């Protein structure tokens, strides 16, 4: 009876060379019992990436929910919202049901399309925003991935580099942790490309 | 025009027509006086008999605040004793939290609010009554008089109804013969006077004297009804008066 | 006792017309001018200070309000009216964006919020229109510089330049011979100062015009440094003296 | 209130659900069925807390006939698997939240695919092959992991049916009474008669 | 440890300086002397955050009471924190002094404890968390004492506490209330703990 | 009391109509035409600004083609403050649509919604009606293109060509006149500014007094693109139909 | 915890 | 004219219209008589009949074991006012021990009046109350108003041509006050006061109504033959 | 650990960059120094979202009080406000502040806690790190320090948190309110944890994680 | 012409109801002045008691706001009353919420937004008065600020309020033009207050005895009134010169 | 979890 370990799953953030890199794992369990390979954790609103972790109802109900805002906030500023501003909107959002929260570890990754600056930020279940050059983590397995993000990371990866470093940050937490894994996917953002990879984990 | 029809509308001379009116129902009312004395208040009025059928002394109109102030007024009875509902609710509410019993402009102050507050919308009616009120506080004795504006002052003596000019007249001759003070068994025998020589103007059916005081000395600060041999000493001095 | 008053005051007419919008706009005619012209790097809102009494201390009474560090406004009008609208202009900036968002609104947002509350005293049970036009001078890292008049209606438009109350007609045919896309701030300044000497009967003078502008970040007015992105704030309301200067080259 | 089983096969949705209605040491019922009819071509199966299940089951009913009389028009398996988890989504915070459990089985006509989603009580949502609610999961998503393919036939997924239930009947320690089987399909809803 | 004590020309208020969280000493020079009017003062003693709320809105009871009807009595300042006391005994843990001078009445002293009842008394001491005494050396306190003699009862009775009590301690604070208008006195620790 | 100032705006006249729905229309035909056009492979939305002033910020304006979502664009006739209530209304409705269903908002749907508003305001609440009448063009992929158009008393109908606001007399006989069901967008931008062209009460329509927008399927693949014109590209089909 | 003679 | 369109209106001689409308209500209403000696308070009511097929319209009203009135005017109205009374009494017994004084019934009835003389919306009450009442400073009979006025009597008269019976208990008042321990004596002086108010018609049994409260009675009312002793 | 130090001429606040979830560091730089106003700042412990969301709401409602005024904004009045809406939710909302700053009554150095109640001090210390703190203030504090001293003095205190206690640590957070002076935050004042060089690089060859599928992401419209 | 009933605009951009409140003014036909000095702030008031039964202490026009605020109303006393307690309340509950005294200026806008909502909202009238608000503010100095029933405010050098107010206007003009500076300056607010009754006297050509005038002064943290003997004794000091 | 000097 613990909400924010029912479901399970991990997500990643990290920043390159005028790149950022966000992951997740696919799995959905009801405690012990798998139930879905597919559930994906990481959304989009325009070029501004959100991954979730937490009550797999929370995940789906706060994608819901930003689609919504960023929907209306793109039809009155005429403009797609920017990370920086995003991340205060997610900040927002939690805070407002302070004594009621939403069960979730969420996680922003983003190019400022004006700056072109790599941005990460994750928060706590009430909106508390941990801005960070190098990487953000959130999820069951969230120490196993401290521990290889501290040691696997350097600053000013290549695209191409930077995709086997958080890959292999995700794949190697996923496997010591019980309630992640299942599947992954690993987004790589450029400017003005986003490419999506799959990654081949073990199924247990 | 019609500036006249809706309260609370001022005119092009900046008047409210209403509150004017109001005060017509006032001057149509029965006569009611105030005394300030050495060490309190006298409140009298003038209860017009009707009939034979009218139960003597059993019609009451002076009424009660807390337990040391006294309230009279002349127009719509009615009006009268939904202010002083009022009082009683301002007074009780002060006293919870204060502990100390309402002091007389504080109390003043709570009718005049009020009473103002029906001359703000029209959606309400002005209160059509003149009240005189008054007692005994910790800084000595008050005598306050309010009309349907929500205008009130501190009195030496106080007058409203039919029968007012002549009081108005009988009380300025009292501060001028009386400047040191008038004391608080002579007040009640001035009182008797006035109502019976105000009675005059309203002689058509013959009436009924009703006294009440506040006296630091004579009642111990609390407000009691004349009655007894009190009461026919003042009406036997006003009786002697007019003949 | 209660507002009983839950029904429209402002109805339309037989012909179509809202009485009560109609007569609001002629309260603004009859209002003291002001006037915004928008440059390539600023943008510059002016009006005559008309005092009541000598007596008066013309300084205490403001008619050029900072809405945001990057959002002016001045009006035409009744005066009164527009005190309330900049406080409600200054909260709703904040409840309804800077608390959401983290970040000030931009010109246009801020404008279609006021617009709002100008509208409902339009609509609503038991109120007036507000007897008020607004000029709205703004920058937005997006937008750039703009300005927007808003209406007792509810109404805003974006304009390059123009003027509103007394003498609109005449100080917008002015500025339509004036106005350029090349014109610099100082160049919309002294167009400014032309346009209102012509609305202006009495003294004309620093102490008797009131002139702010949208321009370049102000560090020195910021009152703290240690923050590279925090530069400033780009309103700037310029000084008696700072008037007087530009009335010597004039 | 125990088993609900789907399987999604090439052309169908097929749903299983267990007869028995059990209060204390008495079997009330063994003919129960814990199924409502949303739309002529979208089923939902249902297990839970008692009068919950049947009270939330014909609310969905009532909104969805209500949206298909306004409209004219039949809202697609994703829409009304959306709307209902919504729904549990707001009880989940509720004064007292439906514990309810339901699979939504339909055919979709625009896509011309059938389509199967597993809502738990919380308004957990996902789209699977096959789905179940409570203890049935432990013995027959192993069982499905091994024996589905995804092009089988609606004979083919109903033998792979009774192969869950069989396993069920032998390994549970509860008698469920057997199941209630309906095909959802481009024609519609039809129930099994014999299983 | 704070007390109140009535004398000849008005009325003296005394208190300790330490405020606790579990053994820390959060504030070893708390003024645990609140102003509520010019000549109305009061010793606060159980939850901080509880006694400076009442404090803060008993001083703009008075502040208004000032404005309408004039100097208010030291009874009407008791009173004030005995509704808010008393109406809030459930959510607060206030002990309260209340120490007020008046030209008609000089020094008077109101106690207002835990219950939320109000005690009109010639002097009153609170130690231990307020803990009210009754008797607290009764032969030892007069009526009509001197300045002097007043400040040396306090200073005494409140150095006692002190050196019991590990909840009182620092400096000794003391403001006094008389015609002539308010002293402030402070005794550090060497002066005192000799006693 | 209050009752001696009340103006009854939801009442019936002797001959059975709302005063203040009647009135309301009458204002809507002062203001600046609207022309919604629907074609086989598109819908065309035509608007003109009411008597544009030199010194106007043509560019980065907007009085009269306002966008809901990404599939349903409206054409505004009367006050613009009114109507920009009733906009965002319909952009939230579209929203909370989408959250509930995963399903962008019918049109129909939409509009009927939004219509209901504004009979709400004719029949309770003793408020003024809303002084607005739209043209919503819109896709979904039930019916397809779609024209409707909604006034003050809430009543919303289907068009295959329609007008709001000044000359709609003039401009629903030019229509009526020209159009044809197998007509392409290109066509029905053309008809539309030659409409607009006549019933002006203008002396030449020029492309500063002018809002256009097209709900095409011009981008890849079975998906709407709505464009907003900008005002160099009104400037160029307006040279492009020889109206300059 | 909270403070607290 | 112009000030009688609601009661929140004075009129310019400071008149309220919509209270002296109300009063005119009461002037309509069929006669009834109150009056009382030391020991035992009355009401006699003409009662009014629709047509000879219709029932005759109840005048009195119980409102405790120890008080009740009669009505003229608006019968709805005094329903509602009767009810009110019924709540005060009981509330009275129920929270203090203690039977409601007529003399505080009196001060309810008049405050519950005046607020619908002073708001927008409402209308002043359209009926006139007689209450006779047995409380602790013995016998009682009051006359209630719609203004709000309420006034203690020996004896007093409500309704169409009451000026007769009114004149008449004036006249009678040394009379019948001193009629101590004999109800039926009482009740007789009631009768023969409402007599003064008739015109062609007379006292019929199912004509008349008659209520009596005193020292050893609780609160009583006569219909039918129990009236046909009074003829 | 966050301090509060009054000298001559203003008030100078410092606070460690440590932010934990349980025994993890979450964030190694995080700024737990406020701006409520211009020239009013704010040291926040505790609940990290509390701190952050009540530092944000009384500086906007002190920002439109600023402009209602045309005064700039008093310590005492982001005092008041903060503690009545602390004390309103009874301790529930975790926030733990050091208020400094100068206005035109001159400088003022307070404490709030998460009940509401308020001190006034020379040297105040708040956090997990304030026992560590207060040691040193109470062992090097005098009156009438100078600004550098005041400085010195505070970051020492913090350097004792960073230290000595487990929930602080990372580089040193200043700012300095001076009378009639802008208010200069320092970030990063001082850095004394840096991050040594790794031994060995682990950046990987590439091709070495096992890819399923790729696919274009389409952002635009 | 119900346009001129309530407070909607009229066809030539007016609201009637708020011109007809300024008339109510002057009904009391009491004239106020109000004049800085170095350290103080001094209001003045014409005080009339024509009734011989009238107590003429409880006859006033000049209200203590706050400890450090004063307030003088032309208007009458109803209105004068329901204004002051408002004004009371507003000083309060600011003091509470913001910790520190509502200054004069802060105070007048308030009231000044109070009186705007009655020229917007029907069913409240505006107040037929004008509160004169005075204080020596902690940041501003000597402060002089008056509101008006059309929800207008603003600062004064000083000001005067009445029928006869214009009068007083030019007169305190034509000090200002000679003087050359925007206050009285003057060390004590004794001789500042003689000044205010002097040019009141030249200004309106009326004496004054004791009980003919009423005189309220604000100096830092603290507006009091003065009785009728310390009246008497400034009276004295102006004869004598 | 929360994140907390
Ligand atoms: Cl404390
Ligand atoms: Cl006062
Ligand atoms: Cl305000
Ligand atoms: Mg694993
Ligand atoms: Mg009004």
């Amino acid at each position: 009876s613990d909400p924010s370990s029912i479901n399970g799953g991990i997500v990643v953030a990290m920043t390159g060379k005028d790149c950022v890199a966000i992951a997740c794992d696919l799995r959905l369990g009801s405690q012990s019992l798998g139930v879905s390979n597919k559930f994906e954790k990481i959304f989009h609103y325009g070029h501004v990436f959100l991954g979730i972790t937490g009550l797999a109802t929370d995940v789906t109900t706060l994608n819901e929910m930003f689609r919504y805002k960023t929907n209306l906030y793109k039809l009155k500023e005429e403009r797609a919202i920017e990370p920086e501003t995003f991340t205060q909107l997610v900040s927002s959002s939690l805070y407002e049901r302070r004594f009621g929260p939403y069960f979730v570890g969420p996680v922003v990754a983003g190019i400022n399309s004006k700056s072109g600056k790599p941005f990460i930020a994750g928060f706590d279940l009430i909106g508390c925003i941990d801005e960070a050059k190098d990487f953000i983590v959130s999820g069951t397995a969230s120490d196993q991935l401290f521990g290889m993000c501290e040691s696997l990371y350097e600053p000013n990866l290549e695209p191409e580099d930077l995709f086997e470093t958080i890959s292999q940050a995700l794949l190697n937490a996923a496997d010591r942790d019980a309630l992640s894994g299942w599947g992954a996917v690993v987004y790589i953002i450029k400017k003005d490309e986003v490419v999506k990879r799959y990654l081949k984990m073990r199924q247990d | 025009t019609g500036y006249d029809l809706s309260n609370s509308v001022f005119s092009p001379d900046g008047r409210n027509f209403q509150v004017e009116y109001a005060v017509k129902a006032v001057e149509n009312g029965t006569t009611s006086i105030g005394i300030k004395c050495n060490d309190g208040v006298v409140f009298a009025v003038e209860k017009l008999i009707t009939s034979k059928l009218l139960v003597p002394q059993k019609n009451v109109k002076i009424q009660v605040v807390d337990r040391h102030i006294g309230c009279v007024y002349s127009g719509l009875i009615p009006d009268g004793r939904h202010l002083v509902n009022r009082g009683r609710e301002e007074a009780a509410s002060f006293k919870k939290l204060y502990k100390t019993p309402i002091p007389i402009p504080a109390f003043a102050d709570r009718l005049g609010q009020y009473v103002q507050a029906h001359t703000l919308y029209n959606s309400v009616r002005p209160f059509g009554v003149s009240t005189i009120f008054g007692g005994v506080d910790k800084n000595g004795a008050h005598l306050y008089m309010l009309e349907p504006s929500g205008s009130y002052w501190g009195y030496k003596g106080a007058a409203t109804g039919k029968g007012r000019q002549s009081a108005k007249a009988e009380l300025e001759k009292l501060v001028d013969h009386h400047p040191e003070g008038l004391s608080a068994r002579e007040a009640v025998k001035q009182a008797a006077k006035i109502i019976y020589l105000a009675h005059e103007d309203n002689k058509e059916k013959d009436f009924e004297l009703e006294i009440s005081w506040c006296s630091l000395s004579e009642t111990n600060g609390l407000h009691k009804f004349v009655k007894g041999d009190l009461l026919q000493e003042a009406i036997d001095f006003a009786q002697k008066e007019i003949n | 006792m209660t507002d009983r008053y839950s029904f429209s005051l402002t109805t339309f007419s037989p012909s179509g017309k809202l009485g009560q919008i109609d007569y609001a706009l002629t309260a603004v005619k009859q209002g003291v001018t002001s006037l915004g012209i928008k440059a390539t790097n600023g943008v510059v809102i002016a009006t005559e200070k008309k005092s009541s009494s000598p007596l008066a201390m013309s300084e205490t009474l403001s008619k050029v309000s900072l809405l945001t560090p990057d959002i002016g406004a001045v009006y035409s009008g009744m005066g009164p009216d527009y005190r309330v609208l900049v406080d409600k202009s200054r909260k709703v900036a904040h409840t309804s964006y800077k608390r959401i968002y983290g970040e000030y609104p931009p010109t246009k947002l801020l404008v279609s919020e006021v617009a709002k509350i100008m509208q409902e005293a339009t609509q609503s049970g038991g109120v007036r229109p507000f007897g008020v036009s607004l000029l709205i001078a703004g920058h937005d890292e997006f937008n750039g510089f703009s300005l927007y008049q808003v209406d007792p209606s509810g109404s805003y438009f974006p304009w390059k330049a123009t003027a509103i109350g007394k003498g609109s007609v005449a100080a917008k045919t002015f500025l339509e011979k004036r106005w350029n896309d090349e014109l610099e701030l100082e160049d919309a300044i002294h167009i400014a100062l032309l346009t209102l000497k012509e609305s202006v009967e009495g003294e004309f003078n620093g102490d008797t015009i009131e002139l702010a502008i949208i321009g370049d970040e102000n560090p020195d007015l910021l009152g703290y440094t240690g923050i590279p992105t925090d530069k400033g704030p780009r309103f700037r309301k310029l000084t008696s003296q700072e008037i007087n200067d530009r009335l010597e080259a004039l | 209130m125990d088993i609900i089983l789907g399987i999604r096969v090439q052309d169908s949705v097929i749903l299983a659900s267990s007869k028995a209605v059990t209060r204390g040491i008495s079997v009330l019922k063994d003919s129960d069925d814990k199924t409502r009819q949303l739309s002529p071509h979208t089923l939902m199966s249902f297990a839970g807390e008692a009068g919950d299940t049947v009270q939330f089951a014909e609310y969905i009913q009532a909104n969805i006939q209500l949206y298909s009389i306004r409209e004219d028009y039949e809202l697609s398996p994703q829409a009304v698997s959306s709307f209902v988890r919504q729904e549990l989504a707001k009880s989940i915070r509720s004064r007292r939240p439906y514990q309810v459990n339901v699979l939504i089985g339909g055919y979709d006509k625009k896509k011309n695919k059938p389509e199967l989603y597993q809502i738990d009580y919380l308004g957990t949502k996902v789209e699977l092959p096959y789905g179940a609610h409570g203890y049935s999961g432990f013995y027959t998503f192993s069982l499905l992991d091994h024996h589905y393919r995804p092009d089988m036939t609606t004979e083919e997924g109903l033998d792979l049916l009774k192969l869950c239930v069989q396993e069920l009947e032998k390994r549970m320690p509860m008698d469920f009474k057997g199941v209630i089987v309906k095909i959802v399909d481009k024609d519609g809803i039809r129930q099994v008669d014999d299983f | 440890s704070i007390m109140a004590v009535t004398f000849k020309d008005g009325v003296i208020l005394g208190a300790d300086s330490r405020t606790t969280t579990g053994a820390y000493i959060a504030n070893r020079v708390t003024d645990k002397l609140t102003r509520v009017h010019d000549k109305i003062w009061c010793c606060r003693s159980g939850s901080a955050a509880d006694t400076q709320a009442i404090a803060d809105i008993v001083q703009y009871h008075l502040e208004l009471y000032t404005s309408q009807y004039g100097t208010p009595s030291t009874e009407t300042a008791a009173s004030v924190f005995k509704e808010l006391c008393y109406e809030n005994k459930d959510n607060l843990t206030a002990g309260i002094i209340v120490a007020g001078y008046d030209d008609k009445n000089k020094g008077e002293v109101y106690t207002i404890p835990l219950g939320g009842s109000v005690h009109k008394l010639p002097y009153a001491i609170a130690v231990s968390g307020s803990t009210f005494i009754y008797g607290y050396c009764d032969k030892n306190f007069r009526e009509n004492m001197s300045k002097e003699e007043t400040v040396d009862f306090i200073k005494h009775s409140l150095s006692q506490a002190i050196k019991w009590d590990g909840s009182s301690g620092g400096v000794i604070r003391m403001v006094v209330l008389t015609a002539a208008g308010v002293e402030r006195l402070i005794f550090y620790p060497d002066e005192y703990e000799q006693l | 009391g209050s009752r001696r100032y009340d103006s009854r705006t939801t009442i019936f006249s002797p001959e059975g109509r709302l005063y203040q729905v009647e009135y309301a229309l009458e204002s809507i035909s002062h203001a600046g035409t609207a022309i919604g056009i629907m074609a086989s492979d598109g819908i065309v939305l035509a608007a003109e600004r009411k008597v544009t002033s030199t010194l106007l910020e043509q560019d980065t304006s907007t009085e009269k083609l306002y966008k809901l979502n990404d599939k349903i664009a409206v054409a505004v006739a009367g006050l613009t403050a009114d109507a920009e209530i009733l906009i965002n209304t319909a952009r939230i409705h579209a929203q909370n649509y989408l959250k509930t269903y995963n399903e962008d908002i019918p049109v129909e749907i939409l509009v009927r919604r939004l219509s209901d508003i504004k009979q709400g305001y004719t029949q309770h609440g003793g408020l003024r009606p809303f002084g607005v009448s739209f043209i919503y063009a819109g896709y979904d992929d039930r019916y397809g293109y779609q024209l409707y158009t909604s006034n003050p008393s809430g009543n919303y109908t289907g068009w295959k060509a329609i007008s709001v606001g000044a000359n709609t007399s003039a401009a629903q006989t030019l229509l009526q006149m020209d159009y044809k069901d197998d007509m392409k967008v290109d066509d029905a931008i053309e008809l539309a500014l030659k409409t607009l062209s006549k019933t002006t009460d203008s002396s030449a329509l020029t492309y500063d007094r002018l809002e256009f927008a097209t709900i095409r399927k011009g981008a890849n693949d079975g998906e709407v693109y709505q464009k907003i014109f900008k005002p160099q590209e009104i400037k160029d089909i307006l040279v492009k139909t020889g109206i300059t | 915890x909270f403070l607290f003679x | 004219n112009n000030y009688d369109g609601d009661t929140v209106t004075f009129s310019p001689t400071g008149r309220l219209f919509q209270v002296e409308y109300a009063l005119e209500a009461i002037k309509q209403g069929s006669v009834t008589v109150g009056l009382r000696s030391n020991t035992h308070a009355v009401l006699v009511a003409l009662k009014r009949n629709a047509d000879e097929l219709s029932s005759y319209q109840k005048k009195i009203i119980k409102c405790d074991e120890h008080m009740g009135l009669s009505l003229a005017g608006l019968a709805p109205d005094a329903r509602v006012l009767s009810n009110y009374l019924r709540q005060q009494c009981n509330y009275s017994s129920l929270v203090f021990n203690r039977k409601l004084a007529v003399e505080r019934a009196g001060h309810l009835l008049c405050d519950k009046a005046q607020k619908n003389t002073q708001s927008y919306g409402g209308r002043p009450y359209g009926v006139g109350l007689l209450i006779i009442g047995y409380d602790k400073s013995g016998a009682h009979l009051l006359e209630f108003q719609p203004s709000g006025n309420v006034t203690e009597l020996y004896g007093t008269a409500i309704g169409a041509r009451s000026q007769g019976a009114k004149t008449y208990l004036e006249r009678t008042l040394d009379t019948f006050i001193k009629i101590d321990g004999n109800p039926d004596e009482l009740i007789k002086a009631g009768v023969e006061a409402i007599s003064q108010s008739l015109r062609d018609e007379s006292l019929t049994v199912d004509n008349l109504s008659i209520a009596i409260v005193g020292k050893d009675t609780p609160f009583t009312i006569y219909d039918g033959e129990a009236v046909a002793k009074y003829i | 650990t966050i301090v509060g130090v009054k000298f001559n001429n203003g008030v100078v606040i410092a606070a460690d960059t440590r932010s934990t979830q349980g025994p993890i560091v979450a964030d190694k730089n995080c700024a737990k120094l406020h701006r409520i106003s211009p020239k009013i700042w704010c040291a926040g412990a505790g609940t990290a979202a509390d701190t952050e969301a009540v530092t944000q709401l009384i500086g906007s409602n002190i920002e439109l009080h600023s402009l209602y005024t045309s005064r700039e904004p008093r310590v005492v009045s982001a005092l008041q406000m903060l503690k009545q809406h602390l004390f309103k939710y009874q301790g529930h909302i975790g926030a733990y502040l050091i208020v400094a700053g100068v206005d035109p009554t001159g400088s003022h150095l307070f404490s709030i806690h998460a009940h509401g109640s308020t001190d006034v001090g020379y040297y105040l210390s708040l956090g997990s790190g304030s026992l560590a703190a207060m040691a040193v203030l109470e062992s090097h504090w005098k009156q009438d320090l100078t600004k550098e001293e005041a400085i010195k003095l505070a970051s020492d205190a913090i350097q004792a948190g960073i230290w000595n206690d487990l929930g602080s640590g990372s580089n040193v957070d200043v700012c300095v309110m001076e009378i009639g002076k802008d208010a200069e935050y320092l970030r990063n004042y001082l850095t004394p944890n840096v991050r040594e060089e790794k031994q060995k690089s682990y950046k990987f060859p590439r091709g070495t994680t096992a890819v399923l599928k790729e696919s274009i992401v389409n952002i635009c419209d | 012409g119900y346009d001129r009933h309530i407070t909607i605009f009229s066809p030539e951009g007016r609201l009637y109801q708020v011109e007809y409140a300024f008339k109510a003014t002057n009904q009391t036909n009491i004239n106020s002045l109000a004049v800085r000095g170095k350290d103080c702030t001094v209001v003045i008031s014409q005080k009339k008691v024509p009734d011989k039964l009238l107590d003429p202490t409880t006859v006033s026009y000049i209200f203590c706001i706050s400890r450090t605020i004063g307030m003088v109303v032309n208007g009458p006393i109803p209105d004068a009353r329901n204004a002051a307690l408002r004004a009371k309340a507003e000083a309060a509950e600011f003091r509470y919420k913001y910790g520190y005294d509502m200054p004069c200026d802060v105070l007048a806008k308030r009231m000044a937004n109070l009186s705007q909502i009655y020229t917007q909202r029907a069913y409240m009238r505006p107040l037929g008065v004008i509160l004169t608000f005075v204080s020596v503010d902690e940041e501003l100095g000597p402060s002089i600020y008056k509101t008006d029933p059309a929800g207008y405010y603003v600062g004064y050098k000083a000001t005067a309020t009445g029928p006869k107010q214009q009068e007083i206007t030019t007169n305190l003009e034509n000090h200002f033009k000679k003087s050359k500076i925007d206050h009285i300056n003057e060390e004590s607010w004794e001789k500042v207050v003689e000044f205010a009754i002097t040019h009141m006297i030249d200004a309106l050509g009326t004496e004054f005895s004791k009980n003919d005038l009423e005189v309220g002064v604000a100096t830092k943290d603290k507006f009091f009134t003065l009785s009728a003997e310390n009246i008497e004794e400034r009276l004295v000091a102006i004869a004598e010169q």
